[PDB]
């Protein structure tokens, strides 16, 4: 659930793309319907680039999980 | 205590008809370096057209971890991500991203460009802690 | 410069997931000052799924070049 | 009937006031298969309300090869790309997208709701030469 913010059931490649471009402002929200949710990876209830920075530690195998 | 983190952007003279570039400066880093940036500039797009922005000198790998996106006219979006989350922190102080724009013949001179940090900006030391930056907002002083 | 639609002198990720976005309905204007001339990897002059592929293919280590 | 390289549109019954599913084909796939496509569908977006897309069962690793996003009302964009470049091209025929409708209330028993592809939809083949459909369009036809 965290971290697939697209909501397709999978994290990867394209949940990060997503974050990029979120973070960018060429997304106005995600397609997950809890935002929040899928975004915060860090539980600050915050979408930002703490949250990219989280997301590509677990694509790279630094991290095993989110700590909600 | 007040921090020593500076988030600043410089104010610089234009000419309308001409172009200009607007330096964003980081200093006092932290031990712990800047591993992930993200924060919006506002500028004044009734006199300035935005270019394009290029990552400053002290951005590691910038081909990768930075990023800048026109949002709106008179909005960018500022990205900056370690993509190593190790080796690849900011730790020295200065440009940390030049910001190029066409000022517009219809602007008028004696008047500013106004420059600015839109919201608290985000920033994350390698540990992935946030820090404070104390901003300072700049401009183009028309002339 | 082809490949290069965030215009900043390397072809990589970002790259890849801004033509992502854009196929995908959401931006659209590249940051690359010439959107044609950095988004069209095969020569129609348009930038679509092929230039995508193309693009993977590249970052992959599959091809060396665009054509 | 339909021969050759065919991206069609299925026309469904559907009642107003529930939910229907309107699935979108590829039949005519030749050997050389299909490595990437885009295109668009529009949707008459006064009687349909769009919820979401999902993989059709011939797309190949969907969780990393498949997009699809709504523009705007009216107006969806789809994404495929077999991400291994070697592996994951399609060669079988059938369904390749489910798209997912409530139908609003107002919509009128007996009217319909076309489902269409918009302009000429992108295919390109595992060496991603291009490959052309021809294309039918479909409905939900409301009862
Ligand atoms: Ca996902
Ligand atoms: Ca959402
Ligand atoms: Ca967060
Ligand atoms: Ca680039
Ligand atoms: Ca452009
Ligand atoms: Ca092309």
């Amino acid at each position: 659930k965290p971290g697939d913010v697209d909501g397709n059931g999978s994290i990867n490649i394209n949940d990060f793309a997503l974050m990029r471009n979120y973070l960018l402002g060429n997304l106005k929200d995600f397609p997950a319907e809890d935002d929040i949710k899928a975004g915060d990876l860090n539980g600050d209830k915050s979408i930002n680039s703490l949250d990219f920075a989280i997301m590509r530690m677990y694509l790279l195998g630094m991290i095993t999980k989110f700590s909600v | 205590m007040q921090t020593g983190f500076n988030l600043s952007i410089d104010t610089v003279e234009g000419n309308p008809g001409s172009s200009v570039v607007v330096p964003v400066k980081l200093s006092g880093i932290s031990k712990n370096g800047i591993s992930t940036a993200d924060f919006t500039v506002t500028y004044d797009a009734t006199k300035l057209e935005y270019i394009s922005g290029d990552a400053g000198s002290i951005v590691t790998n910038p081909g990768v971890n930075f990023g800048i996106n026109k949002e709106s006219d008179g909005k960018l979006k500022v990205l900056f991500l370690d993509y190593t989350m190790s080796t690849g922190y900011i730790s020295t102080d200065g440009v940390f991203a030049n910001l190029n724009f066409n000022i517009k013949s219809s602007a008028a001179i004696g008047s500013k460009a106004e420059v600015s940090i839109s919201g608290t900006p985000t920033f994350g030391d390698s540990t992935l802690t946030p820090v404070v930056a104390k901003v300072t907002n700049g401009a183009v002083n028309l002339e």
